[PDB]
């Protein structure tokens, strides 16, 4: 979540 | 957006690992010796922004060398996390946890950036990575890597958004 939030 | 990436990935054997480790390892080092190094951070910006001229007058080395302290820190906590839990980087999909860091790396993502751009990427960065605890697992995290068989799984886990 934390990472896909700034892909 | 990235279910492409989510549709035709694999597995990462021994050495594409690796490569993906050391290109962490590196940047690490990088980001380190930006805010530890002035000659270096100021050598860096000469050779890779299109124009260093108006980059230190709009954005100036004092807003770069913020990033890069907090850079530097996820750039650590990423590869505490890599040696804590060895199923965290399982397939080539999570070769894009290098996107969070390659804007401030790659001389040519840099070069073709423009100041506007370049300043708020910072501010951003600024922002969202100090309350954002990215790479910190739990151990409901752990466990789970922990159990990691298969790329269909993991396909599915992440699948799931």
């Amino acid at each position: 979540x934390x990472x896909x939030x700034m892909x | 957006k990235l279910i492409e990436s989510l549709q035709e990935n694999e597995l990462l054997n021994t050495d594409e690992k690796k490569k993906i480790i050391d290109q962490i390892k590196t940047m690490h080092d990088f980001f380190k010796q930006m805010h530890t190094n002035k000659g270096a951070l100021d050598k860096v910006l000469r050779n890779y922004m299109k124009d260093y001229r108006a980059v230190i007058k709009s954005i100036g080395v004092d807003k770069f060398k913020k990033v890069y302290r907090l850079l530097e820190s996820e750039t650590m906590e990423l590869l505490h996390a890599i040696a804590e839990n060895p199923n965290f980087l399982f397939s080539k999909f999570d070769r894009s946890i290098l996107g969070i860091f390659l804007p401030f790396f790659s001389k040519p993502i840099m070069f073709k950036m423009s100041i506007r751009e370049m300043d708020s990427q910072i501010e951003l960065y600024g922002t969202k990575l100090p309350l954002l605890k990215l790479f910190v697992m739990t151990d409901e995290e752990m466990n789970f890597y922990a159990n990691l068989k298969t790329i269909e799984q993991y396909n599915d886990y992440v699948r799931d958004l």
